[PDB]
């Protein structure tokens, strides 16, 4: 599965389990 | 001990200083959660996390927020609350828009 | 899971 985290100041970074 | 199917219910976004998406979350035995975006598993770090209401007391229901800080037209999109527990799943899906797209 | 509960929320777990 895929997830997302959001770091703030529009950064979203995807990971790819 | 009363055994019944997890359940949950999502609110339309609404902005209290932080934005919030208000939920309600019942179940027994207490249920699991977690949170998707766009049908992507959503891991919380300070700027999106669960944060929920003290419970009243004699009472299994649970309410809170999915709180995002700081968020812009990047966190546009489908939030899915998802609950489980042995006697049931349920899930809900809104959509949310904090700023507009350029 | 969750940010603010390393050990869940009154039962709740991520």
């Amino acid at each position: 599965f895929k997830s997302v985290s959001y770091w703030g100041f529009g950064r979203l970074s995807y990971y790819n389990h | 001990n009363v055994s019944f199917p997890a359940s949950v219910q999502l609110h339309t976004a609404v902005e209290m200083h932080h934005w919030c998406i208000p939920f309600s979350v019942d179940g027994q035995p207490a249920p699991s959660l977690r949170w998707l975006f766009n049908g992507s598993v959503l891991n919380e770090t300070s700027f999106i996390f669960t944060e929920f209401l003290e419970p009243a007391a004699n009472e299994t229901v649970r309410h809170g927020c999915l709180r995002l800080n700081q968020p812009t037209h990047v966190n546009n999109g489908n939030y899915t609350l998802l609950a489980a527990n042995p006697f049931g799943q349920a899930s809900a899906s809104i959509m949310a828009a904090f700023m507009d797209n350029p | 899971g969750f940010f603010l509960y390393p050990h869940g929320f009154y039962g709740i777990v991520c």
